[PDB]
Formats: C-alpha cells, structure tokens, sequence
DNA sequence: GGAGGCCAAGATCTCAATTTCGTACAAGAAATC
DNA sequence: CCCTTCGGGAGGTGCATCCCGGTCTCGCTTGGCCTCC
C-alpha cells in the first residue's frame, strides 16, 4: 500500500510512473533501510579499538565474495570498508560448488 | 505541424481482455505481461492501435460517402491499405530509402495513411500500451462450463421427437466413453509431461515425439465419434482480463500532426466512442471503456507544453474541451483534398 | 607523488568491449578520465597528473597498469558479439526542413544510400562480452575509484561514440604482489621489447594516449585474456 | 572548458525497444544483451547518441532558420556533415593525426560538429548506454496478429462491392492454399535441418543447396499468388523492449566544454523533450522517456564532482535547474558567430 | 550535345535456439497541529 | 449472590475445443538509359 498510495501521489501530482515503478522504488528504499539497519547491527560488534568480533551472517542471501553479480550486492556494503579484506577471505558455511573449469 | 501527446486514463466499463499468442501458453490464458510472469499485465498498444485504425478507416469510408446500395468507392486493396497498411496489388509506391520528403504527397493526400503509416512510411500516430493503475485490477474472468441444455432443464426435451431423443442418448454415451478414453490417454500424456524434466535432449526428443503421437491418438479417438466430434459439456477456460472499473494509464502521440491529420484522429476517436470496445471476448461484452485524454502540444524549443484541450469518451457522450480540437476536427472535415484512393 | 598500493579493479561489463588490437590498458582509461577531470587535452599535463595517481616505471617507461583481462564467471563466459554502428537516415533526416536537396523539375534527388560517400555505413566491429573486466595497477585507490566511477570512461574502443564496454559496480581489492607489469615473466601490458618480457610483438606507444607518439616496438599480452572471477578475487 | 557529466535516470513512459542486427536472430527480436539470453539487456548508447545528435541538428536548423526562399541553407554535403559527420564532397579540413586538440577553429565556429564529431575530428559528447537497474525490466512487447479486417467486422463487408467480395474470397483462398504449401515446404526444411545434425559431409555439399532451393520454391510460391504477395493473417512477432516505468541508469558526458557547446547540448535536450522518443516501434508509441540528469562537473584540479544543476525532462515540461546551466544555454543562444555551413 | 539521377546486374554464403518467481520489522522520544 | 450445556454429520459426477498464419531490407559500384542544363 505504500507503493500503491505513493503511486497515487505521483499520479495526482501529475508525475507519470507506473505502479510497478513505484513498487521498485519502494523496494530499493526498503533495501537501503535494511542496509542501514544491518550496518547498525554490525556496528554493535566493535565499540572499542581492542574489540574482536566474529560476525556470523547466517543468511543465504548475503552476497558471496565471488558472486559480484549477486542480486543483493549492496548488502556487501554492510561490512566496513576497512574490514573488506577479511570479507573477501571469509569462511563459508554452506558455499556453492565451484570447479576447475578448463575455460578459465 | 504540431506534436500532439494524448495523455489520459482508460477507465474500464466491462472487463478488458486480449489473447496475444506470445503471452498465452498451455498453462492457460494470460494477459500480455509487463516483462515477466510476475508482472503487471498491460493491454497491448497493438490492439488499441488496430481498433483506432479500423475506426479511422470507417470514418474515412463514411466521409467519402456510400453509394446507392451502400458500397464505398474504395476497392478491396484500398481498404486493406487504409486499415492494415498492406498492399495486395503491390502497386503501393514503395519509397526507396534516401527519398527526400518520403511520402509527403501521399501524407498530404492520405491523412489516414499519414497517421497510421505503411510499409516504408512512418506512421505519425504512436498508440502506447495501456498500463493499469494500482495493484490487482486483473483477474480470471469468463470461465464456467458449457452445459447440456437438456440435462439442465427437462422442459426443452418436450420439443424433441423420439429419434432425436435417442440421438441425444447416443451423443451422451459417446461423449462419456470418449471422455474416459481421452482421459486415460491424457493421464499417460501427463506422465510424459512430468517425465520432461529429465530433459536429456535425446530423451527430450523421443518423449516429445511420444507426446505428439499421443496427441494424434487423442485426435483419432475424437475422430471416431459419429454423433459429436467435440464434448458438448466442458469447462470453459477462464481468460485473464482487467477488472471492471480498472484505471489504465494510456499515452498516445501524433508526431508532426497537421491540423487535418489530427482532426482525422479525433474523428476516429469520436467514432470509436460509439462502440468503445477494445480487445476480445465481446460475447461477454468485454472491452467497453470510457477514456479521458488530455491533448498537450509541445512546440520544440519550449520548456513546457501547452494543453490544447481534452477528449473525454463516456457512455453518455464525447466531451471535447478546448477550441483547438474543434478547429482541428473542422479542418479535417472541411478539406476536400484527400485522395484516399490508391494512386 | 603519493603512496601507491597494488590494487586489482574488477568491474561489471555492461556492453561488449571492443579491443583495438592491443588490449585496453587501465592507464589509457585513467588518462581519458583525467583528461575529462582536468579539462585539458594536452598529453604532457594529463600524463604529469596521472603519475600522481598511478605508479610510473621510469626505467621501463610504462605505467603500472595491467592490460584488460576478462573475468569470466561459471555462468557467463567470454563471448563474440558485434558492436554495430549503423547510419539511420530517417525520413525526418531526409526532409527539406533540414536541408535543400538539389532539385530537378520540382523532384528532389534522393540520397543514394546504397553506395557512395553518402551511404548507410553499416560498420561492424568485433566486441567481447564478458561478465567482468579486470585490471591490475599500482596506485592510489581513491583517485582511480573516483575516476572510474564518475569519469565517462569505458573499456575498449571509442567509449564516447559507440558506448562500448561501459561498466558499473567498480570494486577495488588490494593485492599482495605487484601484478601490473610482470607475472612469471609474462607481460601483462604493453612493455618495450628490450625489457626481456615475453608475449605478443606489436607496435604502439608505451604511455597513453595510445594514438599519438612514435609507435615503437613493444611486447603486449594476448588481447583477449580470461580468468575465473574466483581466481581473480582470490588475490 | 568544463567536463559535464550528466548522470541520471531514464524512466520509461512507453516500452523502449531497439532493433540491432546482431541481437536480433531467427529465434526472435531480442535487445542487445552483452552475453547469453540470461544476461541483462541494455539500450544502446549508439541509439541515444544518434537521437540526440538528430535533436541537436534540428536545434541548429531552427536557430539558423530558413532562407528568404523558404529552403534550409544546408546542402547535402553540409547536412551529412552535421547529421552523421561523413564528408561526401571530400571537402573537409583533414586535420593532421597527431595533435589531439586540433580543429579549435571548427570547434568554435561549429558547435554541433564539436559536440558530436565529424570523420577525423573527435566528438566531445560521449553518450553512454541506458543500463536497466533491475532484473525483470524487459519483456516481449508488441506481438499480435494482422487480422483480416472483414473476418473480424462483418459490417465492413457491406462496403465491398460483389466484384470486390469475390476478389476477397479469391485472396483468402490463395492465402490459405499458399500457406499450407509453404507450411509443407517449411516442414521439409526443418526436417533437413534435423538431418544436418547427422552430417557426414558427403551429403552436406548437397543439403545446404537443397535447403536454398526450397527457400527459392517458397519465394516462387509467394510470387505465384496473383491477388496478394504476402499473407495478411500474419502473427506479429514480439519485440523485446524495456518495461514501462523501467528505471535505466544513464551516463552521458561532454568533454571540455565552451559555454556554447554545452548550451547547444542543453538546447538539444530541450528539443528532444518535445518528442522524448528513443528507438523504433513508434507505431506503439515506443521510446517515450522521461529522464532526470544530474549535471555534475569536475572541480578545477581536484578530483571531486560538484553538482551544477539538473535536467528533468518530463511530459509536463523540461525543468532546467542550476543557474550555470541557464548561463550555458544563454551563451549558446548568444554568440551568433557560428558558421555551420562550409 | 554534355550532366546529372533512376534502376538492374553482378559469385555464392555463412550460423549459434534462455524457457518466470525480490522483500516478510522493530520502537525511539513528545506540551501534536 | 448464582452460572453459561453437551453432538452430529460434512457428497456423490461431469467435462477441459476446434485454427489460422509467421513479410518486405539493407548497408556497393557500375554503366545503360532517361531525361534536364
């Protein structure tokens, strides 16, 4: 209904964007709210310079380091820039089969 | 020579439906979708454009006048040229690419072809898709089931002679036996349709040919029914349609519209308002729509467009506001220099 | 003059990449990005300011900016696509409102689009459509990231005109070993012949822009190089 | 001299489609995809660049106006120089190859040839592609069927005179029988394409020419139709477009920019907003777009973007924002020393 | 009589077929207009 | 101030169509011929 009612807003204010467009805009806004909230969650981890936190993200949808085209790639921004190297080198609980594909 | 943008809404009076071969599949009848299975269905701009093109063709036929019996001077080739842009004679003047002012003479003397174009001639009129407003607003209408008339009311059975009553008996027994056999064959076919998913391309091939010959077996079983080829009693598959009262945002453009061509377009909208039917399933009165368009022109080089007027089509009439639209309609109506006849 | 780190930049290729014989070097992309960022086309000043964001090998005369190497994922691979630029002489283009055609008896001489200097040029170029484009370079991550994200630079031929090899989602990951100039003696970008690095012989300037300056003999990598994206993100 | 990056979104008002020979195949009309069918389509930057070059050419034509005789001052040579940068009469300044910043006089006198280059003079406008933001923002739009008008509306038969009603009957007969004949020939053709897969190369020297002679027989049969060369009851193939209301990320740039060139570009955008159409299938109103471009420039020396304004093209109007963009437009409107002829 | 323009002719050929699906919550403070 | 009731029995079958009809092009030069300067 936020998408529908916002579409009503844009329709009556004269802006021409279809309802699915407003759905997409609302989805992106919510996903950015999710990114901010998860950034807050990870910020709970480290508060003092001596803090050591083992963050376990058990969601399957958190983008893998190798999956740069993953749908929720923006969630990779949750990890602070400084700790992105350990994000790249991170232990995967349930990874997805890779191979040695000769066409490398 | 103005670029008229008709921006407006098509409210739906009776369900709006269309069967487009691409969208519909064996899963059922589905409306043309806005890019994906889980997408908002849209009424094709193709159907609206064709309906408006036939409305404009009828406008031109009535304007050119009807002879004593009622026949238009246009031949069949001209009617096809005007309504579908197809030249059956092949005499239609193909405009070799690079020809300056390609069809400017034809556009001047044929407003309808100028609007709706031809092969090798750009149609000034662009009729966009009608996208819905708000979630939902589409549903599976139609549906139901054809029913044996005599098994619903016995009073229609007093009108049949004994031989016809036994004919109905034979028809029903044949339908029952054919249904049982075809249902067994379709259960085997459905086992194959499950077996598809192990689609080793060779086994996919052989399985598909097996489904093909099962289909031929079904057709042969139905061909050996003396009385009725088709099962009389059968559920009607529902068709997806935009609900009654659905608001569908619609945008149309006439690029470089002369007053004559835009007058013809507005007259086509006026005549379409008499039978404002879009799409199919017209047996269920599907397609009736009331649509209101705001006509805005945009002088190139100016930051804002100016609203010439408004066209509202409702069951109570066609309301045209703005003197500009009236002047355009009158300019189209008062020009005698349209040789709609093929050269 | 600033502290420069080995970085590997991986970006999502959005349009096919057209390679002008020699693989596009990241230094050329950065030279174009700087030419846009400092509004001056002089090669000298743009080069002078490129050294401040890229390491420059003085004894070798080349920038520490590896050539293009396609990152191929198990789902999408290096593909052969054609970058097609086609003249569209529309009826509106072919109209008296825009020009005065030479007239003969009130008929306008149609433009001979079939052949001749006024034809519909259908120029087809080979293009490579890989899911990812990768470069390696020894430089400041901040400046190169800003340039690649916001400067209107793509990978390949004439990104301005044809819009070839446009990229987004530029990701920079620091490397452990400098893999910009050399890797197990295999040249990873245009390097001079005398450097002792082996590869493919060619003629091109060592420093960008690669279309001005004497074309001296160089050794350059295979124009189309492919690596698994997992192997590239391993570091 | 400032590099103006127009970073912005194109929201699609009616489906946005483009026909590219490589992308389109026999399997159907598909958008350029940069990979397999599962890849993400992009609207070419070439189409947008050509459309905006056409818009700029029209702006130049209007600013120049018409001669006293009511004819554009541009001849075919000048028209093709401004429109597609091809020198037809071989009379153009062949700038030496190794000076990058060459043609400053032509760039000053001709801002259209400056923004969009000619052959031998690098253009200043790099118009990037409209990349979709989402995953399901394309679709097989169009599609339908060219229905025989008289088999849908019976009332249209009351207009046909009998000497044309029998002509219609003959046309339908010929269409039907020619179409079953073409169907049989196509069935033989696809059976032969199945047989190609068991190729031993003894037959293949014959099979492909056999296929070609079957296509020739198809063309002969189509020619045999006396009353209509092409079947009218055609199922229209769908074309792949970007969905209505698709948010496509668009990056455009002008390189180092005299106020006049940037003003000409902004005027071209203002004239394109009159008919904001990208791509073809204009019969279905395809291409109608509204786009908001944030005009950023680079700080002198520093590597940071400063936002100079916004270009919001919408059906309701063009909202040029930022005093500097207005200054560029005013500079282009003034400085009437431009000599677009040659 | 020379100079533009429209139109027909010229050798065989090189290649590949996706099969739809997002996202599923909590509470910070309060003289609110 | 009392005190809010147990239960009972939840279908049987039909029938799921037939059919169309899937385009032109064009990316080059060249002279022969046909009209104009």
């Amino acid at each position: 209904m936020k998408a529908e009612s916002l579409y009503g807003y844009l329709k009556e204010r004269g802006y021409s964007r279809t309802f699915e467009a407003v759905n997409r805009n609302i989805y992106l806004e919510n996903l950015r709210k999710v990114i901010r909230k998860a950034k807050q969650s990870v910020g709970r981890g480290i508060r003092s310079e001596n803090d050591t936190v083992r963050i376990i993200i058990l969601d399957p949808r958190f983008p893998e380091p190798t999956d740069l085209s993953s749908k929720h790639r923006s969630l990779e921004h949750i990890i602070p820039v400084r700790f992105r190297r350990e994000y790249r080198s991170c232990e995967i609980l349930s990874p997805a089969y890779f191979e040695e594909d000769i066409q490398c | 020579m103005r670029t008229l943008n008709f921006n407006g809404k098509i409210s739906t009076l009776e369900p709006l439906t269309v069967t487009v071969k691409n969208a519909v599949s064996t899963s059922g009848h589905r409306l043309p979708r806005n890019g994906g299975f889980n997408a908002a269905p849209y009424f094709p701009g193709t159907s609206i454009r064709g309906t408006l093109r036939h409305a404009a063709h009828k406008v031109i036929v009535d304007r050119v006048g009807l002879n004593a019996d009622g026949k238009s001077p246009f031949d069949l080739a001209e009617h096809f040229m005007l309504a579908q842009g197809v030249d059956i004679n092949g005499e239609a003047e193909t405009f070799a690419p690079g020809e300056i002012n390609a069809g400017a003479e034809l556009r001047s003397k044929n407003p309808l072809i100028s609007l709706f174009g031809r092969w090798g001639l750009s149609g000034k009129v662009g009729i966009g898709n009608a996208i819905p407003d708000g979630d939902n607003q589409w549903g599976m209408f139609g549906g139901g089931a054809r029913s044996i008339m005599f098994q619903r009311d016995e009073s229609l059975m007093e009108f049949l002679e004994t031989d016809q009553v036994d004919r109905l008996e034979r028809l029903l027994e044949e339908q029952a036996e054919a249904s049982v056999d075809i249902s067994q064959i379709k259960t085997e076919q459905d086992a194959l349709k499950k077996a598809m998913k192990s689609a080793d391309k060779d086994t996919k091939a052989e399985l598909q040919i097996k489904v093909r010959e099962l289909d031929e077996k079904i057709q042969a079983r139905k061909d050996q029914k003396q009385e009725s080829r088709e099962s009389i009693r059968r559920p009607i598959d529902p068709y997806e349609a935009f609900i009654t009262g659905a608001e569908l945002s619609h945008r149309m453009s006439i690029k470089n519209a002369t007053d004559e061509e835009a007058g013809l377009f507005i007259s086509a909208l006026i005549r379409f308002a008499a039978e404002p039917r879009f799409g199919g399933h017209a047996n269920h009165n599907c397609g009736l729509v009331e649509a209101h368009w705001t006509v805005t022109t945009w002088k190139p080089g100016e930051l804002v467009p100016v609203t010439l007027g408004e066209i509202v089509i409702t069951p109570n009439g066609v309301e045209i506001t703005g003197d500009e639209l009236f002047a355009m309609v009158k300019a189209f109506n008062e020009n005698q220099s349209f040789d709609f006849t093929a050269r | 003059m600033l502290n420069f780190k080995p970085y590997r930049v991986i970006m999502s290729s959005l349009t096919p990449v057209v390679i002008s014989g020699i693989a596009p070097s990241l230094d050329g992309i950065l030279y174009e990005a700087l030419s846009q960022a400092i509004p001056s086309n002089e090669p000298g000043v743009v080069l002078a300011r490129l050294k401040e964001i890229l390491l420059f090998n003085d004894e070798l005369g080349v920038f520490h900016a590896s050539s293009l190497r396609f990152g191929i994922t198990p789902e999408q691979g290096i593909g052969a696509t054609t970058s097609m630029r086609c003249d569209y002489l529309s009826p509106e283009k072919l109209s008296t409102a825009m020009f005065s055609p030479r007239t003969r008896r009130g008929l306008f001489t149609r433009v001979l689009l079939t052949g001749g200097p006024t034809k519909r040029r259908m120029t087809t170029r080979p293009a490579y459509s890989a899911p990812y484009l990768t470069f390696d370079f020894v430089g400041s991550s901040e400046a190169v990231e800003i340039l690649l994200n916001h400067a209107h630079v793509g990978v390949g031929y004439d990104y301005f005109s044809a819009a070839n090899g446009e990229f987004n989602n530029v990701t920079i990951l620091p490397l452990d070993i400098d893999t910009s100039i050399s890797n197990e003696g295999m040249a990873l970008r245009p390097v001079p012949v005398n450097s002792g690095l082996n590869g493919i012989k060619g003629v091109s300037p060592l420093i960008p822009p690669y279309f001005v300056g004497e074309k001296l003999n160089i050794v350059h990598p295979a124009p189309v190089r492919t690596q698994l994206i997992s192997s590239l993100l391993r570091g």
